[PDB]
């Protein structure tokens, strides 16, 4: 089983940037 | 053979509500030989009952994401219940609050609850509090008898 | 016979943390129904728990902590769990929680399940060992169980 | 009497890696009377390998600086593995997710997890997925036979 | 019980707002 | 050990 299916998962991915 | 058993969540997220009880559709963590972890209880899909009376240790975990919301704050509390959803167990609460949006995944764990059960006591994860929408991304429930 | 056991909590009233100064946790009666001292060969003494049997124990804590508290300086704190008296903290036991901007509702923190050999007289106790700023302790609770 | 082991690192920060399993170099937390608190298991540095079959609980915590990185958001999914990294545990994940700059240090600690195993069993943290540099700045594994 | 003074509580808690 | 010293420790200040 893929891991990226096993919870728990990101809920959202925001664009990477440098602050 | 103490009595025990382990419910989980890591196949959906779920949005918590008030006093609904969280699903924990899982008994069987072993990936590879995967059985119900489960003796002298019962999941009941949303909580684990007791069928033996004696000392246990109850505690559950939360991983929940605070930023799938437009509107600010995000906060909930949570408890353990016994019976009913209402009937919360003291000494098994929890807490995040962000006062922000934006703000996403943070960790629970209650205390290893020591506590008192009795055959027929349900067991379950409660939403008390909720403002915001409240991501609960993965949850799991654990019960064993201390013997 | 049984193991020997204790579970010492606060659900009565927010505490601030202070250095090096033992977490209150008044309550040792946790079940809604039926309340009674879930506490065997151990003695809850108010802010700890002391053993009274020699053996190997799983011991831990939780901590709803709030970061919310100052205008100006960002908080932040380590716990640990101390074995007698305050300074004298079990590796292993550490947390942190530390927040750079003002203003931060609660956070959770839950220490490892820790296995240890404890001895008659040791007293397990909760203590903040570095604080930035003031820290909030919303609720707090502290597991002993005797494993072996 | 049980099976037990307890690994964990207070004496370096690691950065977390893919698959990876984490660093735990110590097993004597008494600082008074030091012995490795360790029964019919084996610590093998970056976690504990089951000698005897049965029911144990298992689980971890992680202390997680999310503000020692050049980019955000800083965000970690860990796991147990068993036997190899890639084959994690259903029920033993946690998550943490910032996606800006305000925050250091934050805690996780998994579920008590009940799960059969057996004899040759290896079980680690790993992280499975990272967003940033993740700063793990402490970490104990927990295993214990329930019996 | 009755949740509202059972600890932990919100040390405090907004209102409701969409932030700008 | 110190318990400056004994991790976790603040990655910064």
């Amino acid at each position: 089983i893929e891991p990226e299916n096993i919870g728990p998962t990101f809920s959202a991915l925001p664009p990477i940037y440098i602050p | 053979l103490p009595a025990f058993g382990f419910a989980f969540n890591a196949s959906a997220p779920q949005f918590a509500s008030l006093f609904t009880p969280l699903l924990l559709p899982s008994v069987s963590p072993n990936p590879n030989i995967p059985v119900p972890v489960i003796n002298d209880t019962v999941s009941v899909g949303d909580g684990i009952r007791i069928l033996r009376a004696g000392i246990y240790q109850i505690s559950y975990t939360l991983t929940i994401s605070l930023d799938n919301s437009p509107v600010a704050p995000e906060a909930g509390r949570f408890f353990l219940s016994l019976g009913t959803p209402a009937n919360i167990i003291p000494g098994s609460g929890t807490a995040v609050r962000s006062n922000v949006i934006g703000t996403g995944e943070v960790d629970v764990s209650s205390g290893v609850i020591l506590i008192n059960l009795n055959p027929g006591d349900l067991i379950q994860i409660v939403p008390v509090q909720l403002i915001g929408t409240v991501d609960i991304r993965a949850a799991a429930l654990t019960v064993a008898q201390i013997s």
